[PDB]
């Protein structure tokens, strides 16, 4: 039941918070939530995150063109999700990345900007599960999907990790 | 949105500011840092204030997109490249793995040859450099700047891990005459560089032949190519 934080380093300014449940019995209420803007946040699928370093990129692409006005979503929180799927399918994105009704785990992803806080006790407060710590994560990863939703290769697993072909769709998917 | 991107090349400087150097060129630098606790190097496309912000603008564009899809084509296709995590397109800087103890090629050959004194050792080198661009040419992407120092020797050093670098003037082509030219400027720069390596550029061309599939006719455009100067 830790949080694992991470500052931007290319906006020291913010800071990004990861924080992981198990055991989830109100998926389906907590997605209303996040299309109706109670929840802070974004509500991750944590079935197909490798490491904490996709969470990071996906957050970095994120904050750079909120901060241009050229997001391709409506929220930031929203526009972390989107920039996890290798497509510019923004509908399919956010089914397949976000969490959805039948879901048991998920991950929350939220930035704090400077002195802006967010209450994060009210946040887990809404969560009817079991925070435990993200070094746990490996144990919920499911890499026969990861395989399938990012469509790795032979060729490519031959030549770096899957996390590495992962992140290098992430960041390239916006020049087709 | 005029104000706002001055502000997106400000951090960008500002991020540059206290990192190492590692190479300058006419059109790019790059400094060599770590990016969100990863080993990463960053190549920046600098203005220039020597002409029109409207034609440097599209230079640098056009460079940065063209290598950042040209990595992901080589990361599809089993080509080893570097990874790239983040394209910022408001400055033209790239985000990308950094190759991390790696010794560029024509450092390997002007440190093999003066110690073993012959060319004769630099056949194995030779061949798996042909079997590297028969497979990047074999998916009909031209490198457009190949020389001795993009190309890199990942540790360890004698099993010849070969990353290619460096692709911003890099497209996609089937023509044969396209890929004879690029491993014309390729040849060109063996000569200049790397005197009396005549014999290592079959060791590699003979290697290409049989590690490319379709790479009869690129050599008989390579000929003519050789031949005439220019593609034409
Ligand atoms: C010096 C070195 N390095 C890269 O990794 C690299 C990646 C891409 C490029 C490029 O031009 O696209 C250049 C370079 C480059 O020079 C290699 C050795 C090392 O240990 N660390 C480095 O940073």
């Amino acid at each position: 039941h830790m949080q694992l934080t991470h500052q931007l380093d290319l906006f020291p300014e913010c800071r990004v918070t990861l924080l992981l449940f198990k055991d989830v019995k109100n998926a389906g209420d907590l997605r209303r939530k996040a299309m109706e803007g109670t929840i802070d946040g974004s509500l991750i699928n944590p079935t197909v995150i490798v490491d904490p370093f996709q969470i990071l990129v996906a957050a970095n692409k994120a904050v750079h063109l909120y901060k241009l006005g050229k997001m391709k979503t409506r929220t930031l929180s929203t526009e972390i999700i989107f920039n996890l799927s290798p497509n510019n399918n923004i509908s399919e994105a956010l089914k397949k990345f976000g969490i959805s009704a039948n879901d048991t785990s998920i991950l929350i992803v939220y930035i704090e900007e400077g002195e802006k806080q967010i209450n994060q006790e009210y946040l887990i407060s809404q969560v009817e599960g079991h925070q435990v710590s993200l070094k746990n994560l490996p144990e919920i990863m499911n890499i026969t999907e990861v395989k399938k939703i990012y469509k790795l290769s032979s060729q490519e697993e031959s030549i770096g990790t899957l996390l590495d072909a992962i992140i290098c769709r992430m960041s390239t998917k916006d020049v087709l | 949105e005029a104000e706002a991107l001055a502000a997106a090349r400000e951090r960008s400087s500002r991020f540059l500011s206290g990192l190492e150097l590692v190479k300058q060129g006419a059109e790019a630098r790059v400094f060599r840092g770590r990016f969100q606790g990863r080993a990463a190097v960053i190549k920046h496309r600098f203005p220039k204030g020597y002409r029109h912000p409207a034609l440097e603008a599209r230079l640098g564009r056009r460079r940065t997109v063209q290598e950042a899809r040209a990595l992901l084509r080589c990361r599809r296709a089993g080509i080893s490249a570097p990874v790239v995590f983040f394209v910022d397109y408001a400055s033209n800087c790239l985000y990308m793995e950094e190759i991390e103890g790696s010794v560029t090629v024509r450092d390997y050959i002007q440190s093999t040859m003066e110690t073993e004194k012959t060319p004769q050792g630099l056949s194995n080198l030779a061949k798996t450099i042909g079997q590297v661009l028969a497979r990047m040419h074999d998916e009909d992407l031209i490198h457009g700047d190949l020389t001795t120092s993009n190309m890199l020797l990942k540790p360890p050093l004698e099993q010849l891990n070969i990353v290619l670098i460096d692709f911003g003037l890099s497209f996609i082509s089937a023509l044969p005459e396209d890929k004879g030219v690029d491993l014309y400027v390729l040849e060109k720069a063996f000569l200049s560089t790397h005197p009396n390596t005549e014999t290592v550029f079959e060791a590699f061309l003979k290697s290409y032949s049989t590690s490319s599939k379709k790479a009869r006719p690129v050599l008989k455009k390579l000929d003519e190519v050789r031949l005439r100067g220019r593609k034409r």
